[PDB]
RNA sequence: CGAUGUCGGCUCGUCGCAUCCUGGGGCUGAAGAAGGUCCCAAGGGUUGGGCUGUUCGCCCAUUAAAGCGGCACGCGAGCUGGGUUCAGAACGUCGUGAGACAGUUCGGUCUCUAUCCGCCACGGGCGCAGGAGGCUUGAGGGGGGCUCUUCCUAGUACGAGAGGACCGGAAGGGACGCACCUCUGGUUUCCCAGCUGUCCCUCCAGGGGCAUAAGCUGGGUAGCCAUGUGCGGAAGGGAUAACCGCUGAAAGCAUCUAAGCGGGAAGCCCGCCCCAAGAUGAGGCCUCCCACGGCAGCCGGUAAGGACCCGGGAAGACCACCCGGUGGAUGGGCCGGGGGUGUAAGCGCCGCGAGGCGUUGAGCCGACCGGUCCCAAUCGUCCGAGGUCU
RNA sequence: GAAUGCCGGCAUGAGUAACGAUAAAGAGGGUGAGAAUCCCUCUCGCCGUAAGCCCAAGGGUUCCUACGCAAUGGUCGUCAG
RNA sequence: CGUGAGGGAAAGGUGAAAAGAACCCCGGGAGGGGAGUGAAAUAGAGCCUGAAACCGUGGGCUUACAAGCAGUCACGGCCCC
């Protein structure tokens, strides 16, 4: 496994072999390894990235140590990458061509509240021929006696969004290692200027 | 972006001057038929003495969308109107002329026939 | 939702909450300082901020800018000769909210005062 | 399937 | 960090720099490279441009033709690389930004609608005296 | 809708158990620098008119 | 019977398996392809229409298929109200009659407020023997699980011919799912413009209100979106079902079995995605504070940190989450860019005039991308360890 | 101790539904112990074959002025039928 | 309440005596705190007695890994005599 932490920065279209390829742009790098977590001591292999400088004016004592270990300038995002044991301290989106594929996570974006039928597409009720006041409705829930009851995980309104999504085996279209940038195609999770995670793909 | 229930003109000299889909050939269940995909058709309108008269249940392929269709080279192309030349169970045209101009697609879907016979192909 | 929208909508429909604004800042430019509350008070700075800036290009173009708005000939001419004339070397910020103390008896409500700055 | 109804509708 | 500068540097290696200004009203012929198998060739669209939709790189602008008694709409993005040249052909005035309205109009009616634009047509012929 | 409805009073305890949230919290409140006098926060003191240093009101 | 609302539809599912399809098999009167018949299999799937109130059924066009049942003939404190139980009226029929009819016909009041359990979301509390800021393991859950066409192998094997494979490989789809907004396409309640009537400011010119909760019309950014775009179903490992074997007695032969060992499903376990230590079995790692004053307890002040308050936020019903608070770019102004509108007002010129031309892509200008301390996030307050016993 | 008993008192639902046309408000100045709600001014909106004006029914002091705010007013009240 | 015939309530108690609380204090008032009266003022006029449901303040014991017609039997802990 291999992955880096990134913002992503917004979306567009890049031509290639005469062909309009839709893309997002990540800026990824650069993050500083901070912590390594081995079998020896935690039990398990992967690398703490941080990710974006931070105001040391914001950063407090108990962070402040675990960084000095480190020896590394304060950061404003920590968060690991499992399996992954780079050479470097620092890992840079060189470690991705074009051509792989990635796989990528973020948090949607958030709905809030949402209907049963923005949440998980339900029909709704029809709009003329009597309908009172159930447009929008989900309809029965249930049954009667038998069970009398409702089973644990009936789709129904709620929150929906700003929650972790991955969505997997996008190409990396191209890498500009000099601006920190990442091209892949197709779109990813959550706003722009969101945090999000880029790994090596798990699909072959 | 055609369904059933959808009418077409019908750009060849089968005799048929207007068509109502009532299947999109393409799988279990398609929603929709673009340009280059069979429909079944039931003949609304014609003209007297054609190959084919109203209440005929023929098959056509679909050559102009009055939905812009989109292309992987980032362009799209629109048509006035949602037209259909009449073909039998291999493909090809009943018809000796088609009329107007048709998408490019049809070439690439194997409607050969059909887009030389065409005075335009977009 | 709500995303990235600008613009309370003050549970006024259109044309109420424009006129709510006029009639602020009419109120304002005419007082040089009102009481409200606190969100009406946020919501008028760039509305008569705006106004100011006008004034403060002076032409005829604005003045008759600025009377779609204050629809008084008198007010805008003191908007235009008293009032501008402060802020010639002023980068925009030509008023100022602060919070007052305590809640309308009646209603509860938070209250604030918008001034004209010095 | 279609069975008479037990109950008539309502009132007041 | 500047998330719109960045965008326009992805941008900027597939930006042209090289097709005439046209306005909505105008006529146009769009050279555009067609792939027909198993060669490549340069098919002309040639008609009025009842939209231009601006989005920087992303701007892109549709033409409207009548082809064979069918009306014809082509939408193309204004830096595509399968875009030849394009040769204006005429001026005309609109006096709002979008034609949609000219899809109902007789072509006599549109005629009467899109004057030729004098001003522009004569700026035209101003520049191409070439030194 | 059939009109629902309680189906059984509530319990003096069940009904109290509801309110363990509704108690006030005190109003947040610091001196102010001149004066000394009590007023909440990020507010123009009442008592001396007082704001950031200035006289901005008449109290 | 001091009421358990009754057909059908809609919505929402969930289960069974006597399996409609897809997967794996055995026999075939199985040449191939395609069928029959039984066995294993419930993971997923199982279309749109005409007629009828219909369930059902017939029919049209497709499909891999167009499964059958249970859940109060699932579901009216979810909707409908076509059928059927009221009162009106008529037909046929029966009755001298009033009236009646598993005969028909047209019409005919369906109840804003959820206490408890249950369900979907979100917090508050306390606990997790010192108090804290982070980063995590994943017990255990949930999600997903579909399938077709074409091409190559190969017009090969098989067949007189028609027809036409196994295995293996490549491409393109339909329906569904999650995310997204570059493109396509919507919306965009005031972003711009045009227009009518009327009243008004100020007579002209230029404007404002009202005509909807936008007067009307043409457009329309960001956002939220699908008709648009990306991506998903797997791969793979393991154990099995039916079924097929290897070796092999009892039983000198034979036997898949009694010892042992193989192969073998879309199914089962893992693998993918998401939740998750209230996992009280309360886990782990990194870092920070520290050994305070007064009689496993009480009180007092602090530490590391936290909260309150404030400016805000593609976060949000409140709450929470997240960012920022002058050692600052958080919002509001202002400036530059984008973007929309589509050439403002004023003036000059041409026309008797409506107008037209130039100044001019002008003027106006929400949210988008940035800059800038001009305005406001002033000033502060409160809580918060001293670590129980083997 | 029960009669869906009778009369009364007090609970629960609950700080919940609601506060009676979506014609609509804002500010400044007064008054007062106290003001979103009372008086005044300016700005805004609504009716105008009416939501203006005058008769007749019916009502019966509700009219005008002074002094008041316990209750009545769906909130407040210094105002008021 | 009903057009009407007609129907038809609820509502008793300071103290022996008003001696019915001057005066001061907080409050706009209501209300209270002192002073005073009385044998007695939780007899203060919303007045004899003043039960119960119901609401609240203070204290003792108890409760945030637990399964219920709420009790009962046993034992242990704590608090009181
Ligand atoms: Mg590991
Ligand atoms: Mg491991
Ligand atoms: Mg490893
Ligand atoms: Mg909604
Ligand atoms: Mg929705
Ligand atoms: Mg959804
Ligand atoms: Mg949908
Ligand atoms: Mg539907
Ligand atoms: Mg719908
Ligand atoms: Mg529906
Ligand atoms: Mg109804
Ligand atoms: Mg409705
Ligand atoms: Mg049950
Ligand atoms: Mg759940
Ligand atoms: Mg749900
Ligand atoms: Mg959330
Ligand atoms: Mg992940
Ligand atoms: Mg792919
Ligand atoms: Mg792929
Ligand atoms: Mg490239
Ligand atoms: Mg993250
Ligand atoms: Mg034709
Ligand atoms: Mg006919
Ligand atoms: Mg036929
Ligand atoms: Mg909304
Ligand atoms: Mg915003
Ligand atoms: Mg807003
Ligand atoms: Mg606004
Ligand atoms: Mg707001
Ligand atoms: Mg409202
Ligand atoms: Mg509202
Ligand atoms: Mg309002
Ligand atoms: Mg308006
Ligand atoms: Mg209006
Ligand atoms: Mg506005
Ligand atoms: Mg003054
Ligand atoms: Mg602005
Ligand atoms: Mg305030
Ligand atoms: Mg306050
Ligand atoms: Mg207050
Ligand atoms: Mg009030
Ligand atoms: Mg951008
Ligand atoms: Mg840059
Ligand atoms: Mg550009
Ligand atoms: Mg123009
Ligand atoms: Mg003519
Ligand atoms: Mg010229
Ligand atoms: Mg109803
Ligand atoms: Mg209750
Ligand atoms: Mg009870
Ligand atoms: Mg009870
Ligand atoms: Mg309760
Ligand atoms: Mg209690
Ligand atoms: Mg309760
Ligand atoms: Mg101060
Ligand atoms: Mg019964
Ligand atoms: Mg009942
Ligand atoms: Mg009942
Ligand atoms: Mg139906
Ligand atoms: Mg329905
Ligand atoms: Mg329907
Ligand atoms: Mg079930
Ligand atoms: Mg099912
Ligand atoms: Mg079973
Ligand atoms: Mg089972
Ligand atoms: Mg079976
Ligand atoms: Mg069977
Ligand atoms: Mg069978
Ligand atoms: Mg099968
Ligand atoms: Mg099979
Ligand atoms: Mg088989
Ligand atoms: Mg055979
Ligand atoms: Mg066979
Ligand atoms: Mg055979
Ligand atoms: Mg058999
Ligand atoms: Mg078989
Ligand atoms: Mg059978
Ligand atoms: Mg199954
Ligand atoms: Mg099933
Ligand atoms: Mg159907
Ligand atoms: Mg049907
Ligand atoms: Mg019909
Ligand atoms: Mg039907
Ligand atoms: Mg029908
Ligand atoms: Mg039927
Ligand atoms: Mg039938
Ligand atoms: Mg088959
Ligand atoms: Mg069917
Ligand atoms: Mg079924
Ligand atoms: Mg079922
Ligand atoms: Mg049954
Ligand atoms: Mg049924
Ligand atoms: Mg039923
Ligand atoms: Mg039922
Ligand atoms: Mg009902
Ligand atoms: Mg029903
Ligand atoms: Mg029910
Ligand atoms: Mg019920
Ligand atoms: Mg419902
Ligand atoms: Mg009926
Ligand atoms: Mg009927
Ligand atoms: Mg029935
Ligand atoms: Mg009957
Ligand atoms: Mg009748
Ligand atoms: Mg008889
Ligand atoms: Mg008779
Ligand atoms: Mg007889
Ligand atoms: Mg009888
Ligand atoms: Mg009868
Ligand atoms: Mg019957
Ligand atoms: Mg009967
Ligand atoms: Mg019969
Ligand atoms: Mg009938
Ligand atoms: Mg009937
Ligand atoms: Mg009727
Ligand atoms: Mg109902
Ligand atoms: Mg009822
Ligand atoms: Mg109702
Ligand atoms: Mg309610
Ligand atoms: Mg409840
Ligand atoms: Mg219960
Ligand atoms: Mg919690
Ligand atoms: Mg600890
Ligand atoms: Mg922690
Ligand atoms: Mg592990
Ligand atoms: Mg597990
Ligand atoms: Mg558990
Ligand atoms: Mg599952
Ligand atoms: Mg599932
Ligand atoms: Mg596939
Ligand atoms: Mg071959
Ligand atoms: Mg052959
Ligand atoms: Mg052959
Ligand atoms: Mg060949
Ligand atoms: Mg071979
Ligand atoms: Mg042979
Ligand atoms: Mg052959
Ligand atoms: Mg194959
Ligand atoms: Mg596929
Ligand atoms: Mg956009
Ligand atoms: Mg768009
Ligand atoms: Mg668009
Ligand atoms: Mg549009
Ligand atoms: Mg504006
Ligand atoms: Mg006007
Ligand atoms: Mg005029
Ligand atoms: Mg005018
Ligand atoms: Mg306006
Ligand atoms: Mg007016
Ligand atoms: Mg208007
Ligand atoms: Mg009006
Ligand atoms: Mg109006
Ligand atoms: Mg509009
Ligand atoms: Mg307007
Ligand atoms: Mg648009
Ligand atoms: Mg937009
Ligand atoms: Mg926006
Ligand atoms: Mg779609
Ligand atoms: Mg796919
Ligand atoms: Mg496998
Ligand atoms: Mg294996
Ligand atoms: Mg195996
Ligand atoms: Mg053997
Ligand atoms: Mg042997
Ligand atoms: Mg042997
Ligand atoms: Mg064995
Ligand atoms: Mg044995
Ligand atoms: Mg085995
Ligand atoms: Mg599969
Ligand atoms: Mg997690
Ligand atoms: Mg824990
Ligand atoms: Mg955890
Ligand atoms: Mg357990
Ligand atoms: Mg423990
Ligand atoms: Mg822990
Ligand atoms: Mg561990
Ligand atoms: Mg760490
Ligand atoms: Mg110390
Ligand atoms: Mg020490
Ligand atoms: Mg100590
Ligand atoms: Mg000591
Ligand atoms: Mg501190
Ligand atoms: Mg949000
Ligand atoms: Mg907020
Ligand atoms: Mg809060
Ligand atoms: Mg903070
Ligand atoms: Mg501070
Ligand atoms: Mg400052
Ligand atoms: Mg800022
Ligand atoms: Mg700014
Ligand atoms: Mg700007
Ligand atoms: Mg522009
Ligand atoms: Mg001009
Ligand atoms: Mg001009
Ligand atoms: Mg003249
Ligand atoms: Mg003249
Ligand atoms: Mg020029
Ligand atoms: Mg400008
Ligand atoms: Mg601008
Ligand atoms: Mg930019
Ligand atoms: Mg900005
Ligand atoms: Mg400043
Ligand atoms: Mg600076
Ligand atoms: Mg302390
Ligand atoms: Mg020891
Ligand atoms: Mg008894
Ligand atoms: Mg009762
Ligand atoms: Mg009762
Ligand atoms: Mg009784
Ligand atoms: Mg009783
Ligand atoms: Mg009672
Ligand atoms: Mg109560
Ligand atoms: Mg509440
Ligand atoms: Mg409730
Ligand atoms: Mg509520
Ligand atoms: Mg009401
Ligand atoms: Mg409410
Ligand atoms: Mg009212
Ligand atoms: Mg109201
Ligand atoms: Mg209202
Ligand atoms: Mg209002
Ligand atoms: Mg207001
Ligand atoms: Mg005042
Ligand atoms: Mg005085
Ligand atoms: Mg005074
Ligand atoms: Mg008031
Ligand atoms: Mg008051
Ligand atoms: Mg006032
Ligand atoms: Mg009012
Ligand atoms: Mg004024
Ligand atoms: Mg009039
Ligand atoms: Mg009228
Ligand atoms: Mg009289
Ligand atoms: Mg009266
Ligand atoms: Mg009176
Ligand atoms: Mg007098
Ligand atoms: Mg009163
Ligand atoms: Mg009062
Ligand atoms: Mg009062
Ligand atoms: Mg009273
Ligand atoms: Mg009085
Ligand atoms: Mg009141
Ligand atoms: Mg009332
Ligand atoms: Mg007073
Ligand atoms: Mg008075
Ligand atoms: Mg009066
Ligand atoms: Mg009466
Ligand atoms: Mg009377
Ligand atoms: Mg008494
Ligand atoms: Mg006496
Ligand atoms: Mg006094
Ligand atoms: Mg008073
Ligand atoms: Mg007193
Ligand atoms: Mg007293
Ligand atoms: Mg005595
Ligand atoms: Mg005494
Ligand atoms: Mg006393
Ligand atoms: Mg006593
Ligand atoms: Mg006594
Ligand atoms: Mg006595
Ligand atoms: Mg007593
Ligand atoms: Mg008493
Ligand atoms: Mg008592
Ligand atoms: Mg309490
Ligand atoms: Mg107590
Ligand atoms: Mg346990
Ligand atoms: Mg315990
Ligand atoms: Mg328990
Ligand atoms: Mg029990
Ligand atoms: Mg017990
Ligand atoms: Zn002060």
């Amino acid at each position: 496994m291999k992955g880096i932490l990134g913002v992503k920065v917004g979306m567009t279209r890049i031509f290639r072999d005469d062909r309009a390829v839709p893309v997002t742009v990540i800026l990824a790098g650069p993050c500083p390894v901070v912590q390594r977590r081995t079998p020896e001591k935690d039990g398990y292999t992967a690398v703490q990235l941080g990710f974006l400088p931070q105001n040391p004016k914001r950063v407090n004592r108990p962070l402040k140590g675990h960084f000095a270990k480190a020896g590394v300038e304060p950061v404003r995002i920590l968060r690991e990458i499992r399996d992954f044991n780079p050479e470097g301290d620092t890992v840079t989106v060189e470690i991705f061509k074009p051509g792989e594929r990635v796989d990528v996570t973020g948090t949607s974006k958030g709905r809030g509240f949402a209907g049963v039928m923005k949440r998980w597409n339900f029909a709704g009720g029809p709009d003329s021929h009597g309908a009172h006041k159930i447009h929008r409705h989900p309809g029965s829930i249930g049954n009667r006696k038998t069970p009398g009851r409702v089973y644990k995980g009936k789709k129904m309104a709620g929150h929906y969004g700003a929650e972790r999504v991955t969505v997997m085996n996008l190409e990396v279209v191209d890498v500009i290692p000099e601006e920190n940038l990442l091209l892949v195609k197709g779109a990813v999770p959550g706003p722009n200027g969101g945090l999000v995670i880029v790994r090596e793909t798990k699909k072959a | 972006m055609i369904q059933p229930q959808t009418y077409l003109e019908v750009a060849d000299n089968t005799g048929a001057r207007k068509i109502m889909c009532i299947r999109v050939l393409k799988g279990s269940n398609a929603k929709y038929a673009t340009v280059g995909d069979v429909i079944v058709a039931s003949v609304k309108e014609a003209i007297p003495r054609g190959a084919v008269k109203e209440g005929d249940v023929v098959k056509a392929v679909v050559v102009r969308t009055k939905k812009e269709i989109k292309r992987p080279d980032g362009s799209a192309i629109r048509f006035d109107d949602n037209a259909a030349v009449i073909i039998n169970n291999q493909l090809e045209p009943r018809g000796t002329r088609v009329f107007g101009p048709v998408a490019r697609e049809l070439r690439e879907k194997g409607f050969m026939k059909i887009v030389s016979l065409a005075p335009e192909v977009l | 939702m709500r995303h990235l929208k600008s613009g309370r909508k003050l549970n006024r429909h259109s044309s109420h909450r424009l006129a709510l604004y006029r009639n602020q800042a009419k109120s304002l430019l005419t007082h040089g300082r009102i009481t409200t509350t606190v969100p009406k008070a946020k919501e008028l700075r760039g509305f008569v901020d705006h106004l100011i800036h006008l004034a403060k290009r002076g032409d005829l173009h604005a003045r008759r800018l600025v009377l779609r708005d204050l629809q008084d000939v008198k007010l805008v001419r003191k908007l235009f000769d008293e009032i501008a004339p402060r802020y010639r070397d002023r980068q925009g910020g030509y008023t100022r909210v602060l919070k007052l103390a305590e809640r309308r008896r009646g209603d509860g409500a938070p209250l604030a005062l918008v001034e004209l700055v010095e | 399937v279609d069975k008479p109804p037990y109950l008539p509708r309502p009132r007041p | 960090m500047n998330r719109g500068a960045l965008i326009k540097l992805v941008e900027s290696r597939y930006v042209r720099t090289d097709l005439p200004e046209f306005r909505p009203g105008d006529t146009v012929r769009v050279s555009y490279k067609v792939k027909e198998g198993n060669r490549t060739r340069i098919q002309d669209f040639e008609g009025i441009v009842i939209r231009i939709r601006r989005n920087g790189f992303n701007t892109t602008f549709t033409v409207r033709k009548v082809s064979y008694g069918v009306g014809v709409e082509r939408i193309f993005p204004l830096h595509s690389p399968l875009i030849q040249k394009i040769d204006i052909v005429q001026r005309g005035r609109a006096r709002r930004a979008k034609l949609y309205f000219i899809r109902n109009l007789s072509d006599r009616e549109i005629r009467r609608k899109l004057r030729a634009d004098r001003k522009r047509i004569d700026q035209d012929r101003a520049a191409e005296r070439a030194a | 809708a059939k009109h629902p409805v309680p189906k059984k009073k509530t319990s003096k305890a069940r009904r109290d158990a509801r309110r363990s949230h509704h108690a006030l919290t005190p109003p947040t409140l610091v001196p102010c620098p001149e004066c000394k006098a009590m007023k909440p926060p990020h507010t123009v003191c009442p008592e001396c008119g007082y704001y950031a240093g200035r006289k901005v009101l008449e109290v």
